[PDB]
């Protein structure tokens, strides 16, 4: 069976303000099979009303899918994505770094 | 510009007990218009576009028998290639499918598809002429011989310069306001300092549809790759894309570099300095 | 709109 490990950005939907609801995204791509686990985390924790996209694949037959939440950025709070699949070990954890 | 309908569909076989997980797609362009997925309640095809709703019970009624259609075919197919290829009961397995059409800028036919993969792999698609068959192996070999006795191509390449050039048409028309409509990407650019010496420089596009664009640093006004970094095009979420990209540059020197965008809602290309 | 029937491999 081929293997192919996800890739994952995490960025929200629009400029990102304190004070100001936004989106909270984390983009998987890349990967096969297409069983994929994946939580937002605010601070460490999981956040609970997370969607995600209907699953789709590029012409490389490799899927993709678009996790998201509503949020209220602030200063202090610190938020990141969590992936696990078959290719990882352990999962996979990247901070959103909004000075990017 | 050219134009496109694709629909996507996967099914991933679940050994323990039922039938297997069956997702539909369709697309106009970067835009997803209709959806089902077997695990959901109401076991019809959905709407995903506002300007899909226009179309009456008829239609969906229609869509959703042959969508059930699909999955069913895909079901028979999980059991066929099992096997084909002499695999246990105990695994999962997958089927994709992709097929549609492309018209140009004259909304005319331009060319179609129909491609399908077991577990990520290349099985068997239609060739360019729509009238034969690439088969990667000796099992889609035999599908090919099955599928020429049959005329498949014919009723394939129909399908592919007619109905769905037709639809994809009528698509265009209904929902002209998004989808006739460009979103030029909004641009910025940002700064960072790895140390006294080495900075980082990132340009940025947003809010962009279509998904397609270009985003190259040039350096004195040469092209410059090297110690570039170039992120995947990626949904916001609302509808359209996303993307930066990076170059490492001494300090001091920031005002070599200049950041060019290409796009089909920008008339002439855009050049950005920081 | 879907293709009207998908043949089997």
């Amino acid at each position: 069976m081929i293997q192919r490990t996800p890739k994952i950005q995490v960025y929200s939907r629009h400029p990102a303000e304190n004070g100001k609801s936004n989106f909270l995204n984390c983009y998987v791509s890349g990967f096969h099979p297409s069983d994929i686990e994946v939580d937002l985390l605010k601070n460490g924790e999981r956040i609970e009303k997370v969607e995600h996209s209907d699953l789709s694949f590029s012409k490389d037959w490799s899927f993709y899918l678009l996790y998201y939440t509503e949020f209220t950025p602030t200063e202090k709070d610190e938020y990141a994505c969590r992936v696990n699949h078959v290719t990882l070990s352990q999962p996979k954890i990247v901070k959103w770094d909004r000075d990017m | 510009g050219s134009h496109s309908m694709r629909y996507f569909f996967t099914s991933v076989s679940r050994p323990g007990r039922g039938e297997p997980r069956f997702i539909a797609v369709g697309y106009v362009d970067d835009t997803q218009f209709v959806r089902f997925d077997s695990d959901a309640a109401s076991q019809r095809m959905e709407p995903r576009a506002p300007w899909i709703e226009q179309e009456g019970p008829e239609y969906w009624d229609g869509e959703t028998r042959k969508v059930k259609a699909h999955s069913q075919t895909h079901r028979v197919d999980l059991g066929t290639l099992r096997g084909y290829y002499n695999q246990s009961e105990a695994g999962s397995h997958t089927v994709q499918r992709m097929y549609g059409c492309d018209v140009g800028s004259d909304w005319r036919f331009l060319r179609g598809y129909h491609q399908y993969a077991y577990d990520g792999k290349d099985y068997i698609a239609l060739k360019e002429d729509l009238r034969s068959w690439t088969a990667a192996d000796m099992a889609a070999q035999t599908t090919k011989h099955k599928w020429e006795a049959a005329h498949v191509a014919e009723q394939l390449r129909a399908y592919l310069e007619g109905t769905c050039v037709e639809w994809l048409r009528r698509y265009l028309e209904n929902g002209k306001e998004t989808l006739q409509r460009t979103d030029a990407p909004k641009t910025h650019m940002t700064h960072h300092a790895v140390s006294d010496h080495e900075a980082t420089l990132r340009c940025w596009a947003l809010s962009f549809y279509p998904a397609e664009i270009t985003l190259t640093w040039q350096r004195d006004g040469e092209d410059q790759t090297q110690d570039t970094e170039l992120v995947e095009t990626r949904p916001a979420g609302d509808g359209t894309f996303q993307k930066w990209v990076a170059v490492v540059v001494p300090s001091g020197q920031e005002q070599r570099y200049t950041c060019h965008v290409q796009h089909e809602g920008l008339p002439k290309p855009l050049t950005l300095r920081w | 709109n879907l293709v009207p029937a998908v043949a089997t491999v």
